[PDB]
Parts: structure tokens; sequence; C-alpha cells
């Protein structure tokens, strides 16, 4: 029934600088508030357990407080190491988790380079119709894809994936894949990559016909 | 200004703190037994005293439990201990015509008893929850806790039994006793007395209610800790107490077998046989509930309540618990906590009812218990004066609440709410004109 | 110093249920409150339910009431959580959690378990397919769509792991179907496709399937 709206999505910082994370919840939750640590894929850690009581063991840099119904952590040096993921927690009523924030390396925009895919034939033959688009080496994180076949824009039948920073240039890596059977693909004859992201002005696209 | 240091003996003025209290003996009985001496408390109300009171926080609850550990850790150390009882058990439970509730029936096994050099069959009835299966063959059993801690057979002529307590501080402290009528666990009490000692507290020994206790003031009393809703258990107290009763109809038999400690067994069950069963006002029962519902939806604004039967656990919890003398019960309580809302003696209830005689220590696990068996037919009567809830979390748009309360903490917990102890700080200073004279 | 290991789960197939199990180390057994919480791949974290370990009394969120089930063992401080009729979407990961509890409240978690991984598929064990993402025919992308193969991993490398410039190579996506897929992609010149060689050498450990698939050919 409480539910934590936890934002930005992503945080772009550089090491040294002091670094802001925001639990938003959707009616009050008293102090009743909490923030921990994700490793890359590890046991979560606990850092703050009350609205700004910071947990023991916790290096000093790590701080919190409270905003009323607005939440708050605050860390005064994001080191290295803490380009990672954190999530805030409520326990004023039945337990609930935010969707988490991640924290990377900060560095210049840059669009992707788009392309765009039609099913392999030695794939189409067994019906199993896969189109798929690419955005290779873009900042920041925030992105999207729209798959648009025909004159009308799809949904449901994709699917998304998305690297980590690459390490020599700190840019993402993005790939969206359309689902769809022999019939599927036949019925329909446009098929369109429709990219936005920040460092985009447009929507670029990338399109093709069958054959 | 020429305002002279003046220091003041005796000074009315207290500070909080924790300390060691006296327990206190009634005169007669069955350390604890002659004594302390049994006080005559005296009270006073004071006129403008304004003390906070925290009924979740205070010390002496935890030195209420230690005590009653320790007293019963006391009692139960010059008792035998039933190890040699632990050899395999090879029994088929088929000999009286009402063999299937029992299902331990002369069951035989080896001991040692008189001369070292020999080895002689016995056998005696156990009811099946004492009893645990080995693999293979059925008839091969085993004691419930053998495998894992010793057990004590009680001292069948120590039997104890609720008697009342008094408290008492030492020279230097004070107990504070809140005469609201109204009070809700938390917040201050305009009405402060102080005392010698508290009253007669009884060491009530439940799960999911209480049997014996103190009466609230008010109408039916509910006190829950207020940190977060999220909470353990939630107290509601009674003004009108309602009796309860319950019987063991059958005769029972006691056997002795000797190790020389006499150990105590079941022998064969006389009289036709009943399961044993308690009974219930039943218009007064859920003439009650309506009263706690009444009450419990002044502090959840707008959502339905409604009660279900524990889930889960073990036997302690998932069945109301108590004892009739020296046997023990557990009454599949169903019926009583079934009913739905939204925003005097007739038509009986009775429930069914199941003893077991050995117990894990109901504080704590890892060291067990024996009762012997008590002869002939038993009954008890008690009027209850609370229970003990739990609210399900996570389910949306539907409160409810089920019957909890197996830690045997919040049975002292929910009555020794009253008292606070201060230390006292007889000693003070002030302004005034006047110096010492050379 | 307080440790909660983790084990049993791996893959289970469709319908089944399934037992998870953590050990307590020690600490104190009857202490503190256990949760149970799990995380969807993609998706925030949310509870299960909550054992006392003490007395054993559960209690579960309100849609999963009926296939959930917690019970404990006291002597051997050791947990376990019993799930019923497994669906696809309770593919996810596992965890046990201490819970802070005060005289008559709960507050937070403080220690977090090892983990447990779950996947529900059906699957037998079953290899890849490879097709050539082609080229769009300065810059051209072209990739390898590796479709349909269990369980994972999956190994994949270009021209017998000598391509290296340009390279990624996505996660794998666990598709509707319980088989697993994922795309490896190269960016090169125009120039490039009309001369050189493109291999994806990809190799898949459980079935021992190995193809070193051509991406070249519809340059076109
Ligand atoms: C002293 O004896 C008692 C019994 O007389 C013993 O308690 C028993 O412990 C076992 C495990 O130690 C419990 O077994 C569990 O039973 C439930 C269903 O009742 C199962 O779901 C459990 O399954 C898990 O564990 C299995 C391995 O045991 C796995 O094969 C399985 O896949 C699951 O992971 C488990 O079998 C049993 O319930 C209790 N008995 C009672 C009555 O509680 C106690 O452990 C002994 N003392 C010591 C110190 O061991
Ligand atoms: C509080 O609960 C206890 C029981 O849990 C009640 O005390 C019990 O009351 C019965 C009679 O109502 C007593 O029975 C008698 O005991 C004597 C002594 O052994 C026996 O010789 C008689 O034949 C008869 O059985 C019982 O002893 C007594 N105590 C116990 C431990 O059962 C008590 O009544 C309850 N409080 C109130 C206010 O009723
Ligand atoms: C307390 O009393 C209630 C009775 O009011 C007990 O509830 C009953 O428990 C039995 C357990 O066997 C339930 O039987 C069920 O049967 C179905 C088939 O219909 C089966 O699929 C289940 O696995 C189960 O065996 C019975 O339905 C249930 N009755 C009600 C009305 O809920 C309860 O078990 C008692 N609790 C204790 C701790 O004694
Ligand atoms: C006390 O309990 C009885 C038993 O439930 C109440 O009578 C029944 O209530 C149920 C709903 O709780 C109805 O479905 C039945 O029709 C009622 N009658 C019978 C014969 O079962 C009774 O009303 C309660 N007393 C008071 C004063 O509320
Ligand atoms: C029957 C019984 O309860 N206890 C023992 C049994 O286990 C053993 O096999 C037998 C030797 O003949 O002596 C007796
Ligand atoms: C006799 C007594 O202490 N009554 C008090 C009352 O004065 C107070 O207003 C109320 C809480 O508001 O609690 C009760
Ligand atoms: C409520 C209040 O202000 N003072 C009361 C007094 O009226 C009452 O007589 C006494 C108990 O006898 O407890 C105190
Ligand atoms: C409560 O009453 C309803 C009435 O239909 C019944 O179906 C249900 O089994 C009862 N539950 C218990 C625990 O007695
Ligand atoms: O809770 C104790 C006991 O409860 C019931 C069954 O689940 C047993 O396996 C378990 O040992």
């Amino acid at each position: 029934e409480i539910v934590l709206t936890q934002s930005p999505a992503t945080l772009s910082a550089s090491p040294g600088e002091r670094v802001t994370l925001t639990c938003r919840a959707s009616r009050s939750v008293r102090n009743n508030v909490a923030w921990y640590q994700h490793k890359g894929g590890q046991s979560p850690r606990l850092l703050i357990y009350d609205a700004s009581t910071r947990a023991a063991g916790v290096p000093a840099r790590f701080s919190g407080s409270a905003s009323g119904t607005e939440f708050t952590l605050a860390i005064s040096n994001l080191e290295s190491e803490d380009f990672t993921v954190y999530f805030c927690l409520q326990y004023n009523n039945w337990w609930t988790f935010g969707q988490g924030t991640r924290v990377d390396i900060k560095r210049t925009v840059a669009a992707p380079s788009v392309f765009i895919f039609p099913p392999s034939d030695e794939q189409l033959k067994s019906g199993t119709a896969s189109v798929v688009c690419l955005l290779n080496n873009f900042y920041p994180r925030e992105a999207k894809v729209q798959w648009k076949v025909d004159n009308a824009l799809q949904s449901g039948n994709s699917q998304e994936s998305v690297t980590e920073q690459d390490s020599k240039d700190s840019t993402y890596s993005l790939s969206s894949t359309l689902t769809l059977s022999k019939a599927d693909y036949e019925k329909h004859k446009v098929y369109a990559c429709e990219v936005t992201h920040q460092g985009l002005s447009s929507p670029v696209t990338k399109s093709f016909n069958r054959g | 200004e020429n305002l002279w240091v003046t220091v003041y003996y005796g000074v009315p003025v207290w500070k909080e703190a924790k300390t060691t209290l006296f327990c206190a003996s009634d005169a007669k009985a069955y350390t604890h037994a002659c004594v302390p001496t049994d006080p005559n408390p005296q009270e006073m109300v004071l006129k403008n005293v304004t003390e906070n009171f925290n009924m979740w926080k205070n010390d002496m609850v935890d030195q209420m439990h230690e005590d009653v550990i320790s007293l019963w850790d006391q009692s139960l150390k010059p008792c035998v201990k039933l190890t040699p009882l632990c050899v395999t058990l090879n029994c088929t439970n088929a000999t009286a015509s009402n063999s299937s509730i029992i299902e331990g029936m002369k069951c035989s096994f080896n001991i040692t008893t008189e001369l070292r050099d020999k080895r002689e069959k016995k056998n005696a009835l156990f009811y099946k929850l004492d009893i645990v299966q080995l693999d293979g063959n059925s008839s091969q059993y085993r004691l419930i806790n053998c495998n894992t801690s010793v057990i004590t057979q009680a001292c069948p002529k120590v039997s104890f039994d609720p008697i009342p307590i008094h408290y008492c501080a030492p020279a230097g402290y004070a107990i504070l006793k809140c005469n609201n009528k109204t009070f809700t666990g938390t917040g201050p009490c305009n009405n402060v007395s102080t005392v010698q000692c508290t009253h007669g507290i009884k060491p009530v020994v439940s799960t999911q209610l209480l049997l014996n206790g103190s009466l609230a003031e008010g109408e039916i009393i509910i006190r829950s800790e207020n940190i977060t809703k999220n909470v353990k258990t939630i107290i509601v107290h009674l003004n009108e107490s309602v009796k309860i009763e319950c019987t063991r109809p059958n005769n029972k038999t006691r056997t002795s077998i000797r190790i020389g400690q006499w150990f105590y067994a079941t022998g064969q069950v006389i009289g036709d046989i009943r399961e044993a069963y308690c009974n219930i006002n039943e218009s007064k029962w859920n003439e009650t509930l309506q009263r706690v519902s009444k009450k419990l939806k002044e502090y959840f604004p707008h959502k339905n309540i409604t009660f279900q039967p524990s889930s889960g656990g073990d036997l302690e919890i998932t069945t109301h618990s108590f004892n009739c003398g020296g046997e023990f019960f557990y009454c599949n309580t169903s019926s009583l906590f079934n009913r739905t809302y939204m925003a005097n003696s007739t038509r009986t209830i009775t429930i069914h009812c199941r003893i077991k005689q050995i117990i894990n220590m109901w504080q704590e696990v890892g060291r067990a218990m024996y009762a012997p068996p008590i002869a002939g037919n038993i009954t008890c009567i008690s009027n209850i004066t609370g229970l003990l809830l739990t609210r399900d979390g996570g389910k949306n748009n539907t409160e409810t609440f089920r019957p909890g309360g197996g830690n045997m903490k919040d049975n002292w917990r929910s009555e020794l709410y009253k008292y606070k102890v201060v230390k006292i700080e007889p000693l003070g200073v002030a302004p005034t004109r006047c110096k010492r004279r050379v | 110093q307080v440790r909660l290991a983790q084990y049993g789960g791996g893959v289970k197939r469709l319908g089944a249920t399934m037992t998870l199990s953590c050990v307590a180390s020690g600490y104190t057994f009857n202490d503190y409150y256990i949760h149970w919480v799990r995380q969807a791949p993609g998706q925030g974290f949310e509870l299960l339910g909550y054992i006392d370990p003490a007395n054993g009394r559960p209690d579960y969120a309100g849609a999963l009431r009926e296939r959930l089930s917690f019970y404990r063992d006291k002597s051997m401080e050791t947990l376990y959580m019993d799930l019923r009729s497994l669906r696809y979407d309770d593919t996810a990961m596992y965890y046990c959690v201490r819970n802070v509890g005060t005289a008559g409240s709960l507050l937070h978690y403080d220690h977090w378990g090892s983990g447990s991984p779950v996947i529900v598929s059906s699957a037998s064990t079953k290899g890849p397919s490879v097709f050539p993402l082609a080229p769009s025919s300065g810059t051209a992308a072209l990739g390898c769509l590796v479709k349909d193969y269990f369980p994972e991993p999956v190994t994949v490398s270009w021209n017998s792991g000598a391509l290296t410039s340009g390279v990624h190579t996505f996660p794998a996506v666990l598709q509707s179907s319980g088989l697993y897929s994922l795309s490896s992609v190269v960016t090169v010149p125009s120039s490039s496709l009309g001369t050189q060689t493109y291999i994806c050498n990809v190799n898949h450990k459980p079935s021992n399937t190995k193809v070193d698939k051509r991406v070249e050919p519809k340059s076109c």
C-alpha cells in the first residue's frame, strides 16, 4: 500500500564529489526509513537504518536526513568503489522496497550509433522472425527504443538489453529485439527502430522493408 | 545579589534507573516458600506529581522473567533425571477399546531398575504427542526430546501454583504507580501514586490469552507499541471478566517405576473415555468480541476487522495453552476467533482440547520437563482477563488479527504496566541570602 | 561475524514444488525475526513473509498466502521455505535476512544472506542456434543472434577469438520459452564487409556444441 519512488534512475559523477539520492514516500512513513548498499551481485549491506542515523561500521562519508515525507541519502566523497546501486526502504507499515538507483562514472554526452537488422532468412524459415536494433557507445544511461513496424507502434513482444559502461570510454551499449511469427513478419511491411536518447535532438530512426 | 549558597537534605526529587527488586511471598505456601516476608503495602495519592510511563521500556519486566526462570530451575534441580528411560520403545497400542486417542498402551521397554546386572521389561501409557516414530517398523519409537535434551521429571511433592508475588524496592528507590483509569501504556500520568510494594502478581503461564490477572477500570483497554504499525503483539485488556471452565473427565491410574528414584508413569485408564474439553458462556464471548472490535476499529480508521485462528507454529501457539494443576492443555481454538465485522449464559460453547506430558520449557527450548500423571478426573476453572493479538500485515483493504502471544514475557508485560521505579536524589542546593557565621 | 548461508535452488521444472533453506550461524536463534525477500530480474525487491524462529509463527504477503509455507527446526538452527506450483514469473533470486526487533516492534534488516538463485523452466539441455545479423547493405554493424540454448552459460568470440575491436556481447535473455539467447555485435567500416572474414565462435558447454558461424555472407 506504501510505495517508495526512488529518483533519479541514474546519477553520473566523478570521484571525490558530493552526490545526493532521494526517496519519495507515497504517504507519511514517520522517520521509519533506511538505506542500503548493493554490491555487484552480493549480499546487500546496511548504510543508514533510521532516517539519518548511520549504521555501525559504515564510513563517515555516508549521510542522510529526513525531509518530512521525502528522504535523502548524501555521500560526501563519492569514491571509486561507491559507483554502484543503492536502494531505499520504509518500515512504517508493511515492508516495501524501492527500485534502487545506480551511481556511475561521468563523461561527455555521446549519442548512439544506431543500426537495424531484419530477421535472418536462415532464421525466417523456422518462422522465429526476430528483428533487432543496436544502440552502441552512447552516454548517459537515459535512453529508450520504440519498435515501429508497418505504420504502428509495437509493444509487449519486444525485449531490451543494456551493457555496463565500457571501461575505457564509459559509454553504454544497448540492443533491442522484437519477436514475430512468420505470418506476423509477413503481415507487416515497414520495419523501423526509433531511437530517442538525450544526446540526440530528435528521434533517429533506422528502418527497412522486407526483401 | 548576595544570594549565598545553601543546601537541603531529604529533598523530594528522583530520577529513573534500574535496580534489583525484592520479591515477597505469602505467609503460607507449599528463597520462596517462607521468604521474603508478606508485606502490608500502603499507598498515597500525590497532589500535583506528573510522571511519564512506558510499559514497553521498563526494566523490571526482565527481572520478573529472570526470577521466574531461576525459581523454576531451583525447584526442578533436586528432581530425578529420566536419562535411563531413553531406550528403544517397541509398542503396538491396541489393547483398550478407545485406543486411537492415546496410542501409547501397555508401551514396553527395558530398564535396569534394582540390580545393575539385571534388565527387566516394563510398560506404561503415553500420549502420542510425547512420541516420535523411528524408521522401519512403526513399533520402534523414541521419546520426543531425548535425542536433543535431558528430561527431568517434575517433583510431585513440590507442585507449584500461581502464588501471588509482591515486589518491593530497596531503600533509596521508590515505586511509582499510575492510577490513571485509561492509560494506554505510554504518555504522561497526572494521577501518580507511590507504594512500598506492588500488589500480589501471579506467575500465570498461558498462550493466546491470560487466565487469572487483574481487570481494567474503564472499558476494554488496547495497549500496543507505537514506534511503527508493524507491531509484534497487541495487548487487549478486559474490564468484564469472563469465566472459562475445563475438564479431564477420564480417571487416570498412577504407576511407579524405580531407577531408588521413583519414576511415575500412566497406568491403565479407568472409566469410559472422553476427549478433554472446555466451556464458555456463549453470549458473553462474542458480546465481548463485539466490544473489542468496536475498541479496535478506533485506532484503525476505516477498514474491516476479522478474526481467524492462528496458522503454523508449535502446539504452544496454534492452540490456547494452560494447566489445570499438574496437567497441561492445548485447546483447538478455531471456533472462538472466526467472527468478522464491518464499518446471559445460554447456548454454551464447547471446544475440544488435548493434553501432553513432555513440555519443552516455556521461555526457551533445549531443556525438557516431564509431568507425572494426575490420578482421577480433573477440572479447573478460571476467568480470563485479556487477549494477546497480532496483526497480519500486507493484505490491503482488510485488517486481520489472530491469537499469538507465545513469547512468555508478554504475559508479565501485560500486568507490570502499572509501575515504574525511580532513584531518589535526596541532596539539592538553592540560592539564599544568608551565609555562615565565623 | 554473523553469517546466513543458503543452499538449494538451481533449476526447477514448471509446476513443481521447491525447497530453500538457510543455516543461521551462531548469534542467538530465538531473538531475531527472519524474513524471506526476493528479486525478480529487472525489478525491485519485494517481501514474501517472515517467520519467528522461536515459536515458528509465519506470516505471508497477501498475493502468495495459498502457495507459501515456512517452518524451522530450532535444534539445528535451520530454516526452510516451501513454495508450491512454481510459475514462470517466479524465476528470481531468493534471500534470507535477519531483522532487528525491539521489545514490541520490528524495525529493519541488517545482515543479508548469501543468496539463492532459482530459475523456473521445463527445458532439457539444448544447444544454441546461430544466425547472422546481416550488415545494412561508412560504418555498419554486424552480429550474431544466438537463439534457444539451455542451460547457461554460452561462449561467444569472433574470428577464432582474434577479432576483438568494437565487439560487444549482451547478457543472456531468458525468453518466455524457458530458453536463453543473446546477441553479439561488432561495428566495422563498410569496405571491410567486402574483404574481411567474420565469424562468431559460438560454443555451449552443457551441450558441447560449437559453431563458427559466418557473418559476412549477407553483405547485400
Ligand atoms: C531429534 O529428533 C527430531 C525428530 O524426532 C528431529 O527433528 C526433525 O528434524 C528434521 C530435519 O533435521 C525435520 O525434517 C524436515 O521435515 C520437513 C517436513 O516435516 C521437510 O520439509 C524438511 O525437508 C528439508 O530437509 C530435508 C533433509 O532433512 C531435505 O531432503 C529436503 O529436500 C528439504 O530440504 C525436513 O525433512 C523434521 O521435521 C524434524 N521433526 C520434527 C518433529 O520437527 C531433530 O532434528 C533431532 N535433533 C537433532 C539435533 O537433529
Ligand atoms: C486461576 O487459575 C487456577 C488454575 O489455573 C485456578 O486455581 C485452581 O482452582 C481449582 C478450583 O477452582 C483448584 O482445585 C482444587 O485444588 C485442590 C488442591 O490440590 C484439590 O485438592 C481439590 O480437589 C481441587 O482440585 C486448584 O487447586 C487451583 N489451582 C490449580 C493450579 O489448578 C484459579 O481458580 C484461577 N483464578 C480464579 C480467580 O479462579
Ligand atoms: C482447530 O480446529 C479447526 C476446526 O475448526 C481445525 O481445522 C481443520 O483442520 C483440518 C486439518 O486436517 C482440515 O482438514 C483439511 O481437509 C482438506 C480436504 O477438505 C485437506 O486438503 C487439508 O489438507 C486439511 O487436511 C479442516 O478443513 C479444518 N477445518 C476448518 C473448518 O478449517 C484446525 O486444524 C485445528 N487446529 C489445531 C491446531 O488443532
Ligand atoms: C454469538 O455467537 C452466535 C454464533 O455465531 C451468534 O449467532 C450466529 O451468528 C452467525 C454469524 O456470526 C449467524 O450466521 C447465525 O445465523 C447466528 N445464529 C446461529 C444460531 O448460529 C450470536 O448472534 C452471537 N451473539 C451476539 C449477541 O451477537
Ligand atoms: C468460519 O466460518 C465460516 C462460515 O462459512 C466457515 O466457512 C469457516 O470454515 C470458519 N472458519 C473457522 C476457522 O472456523
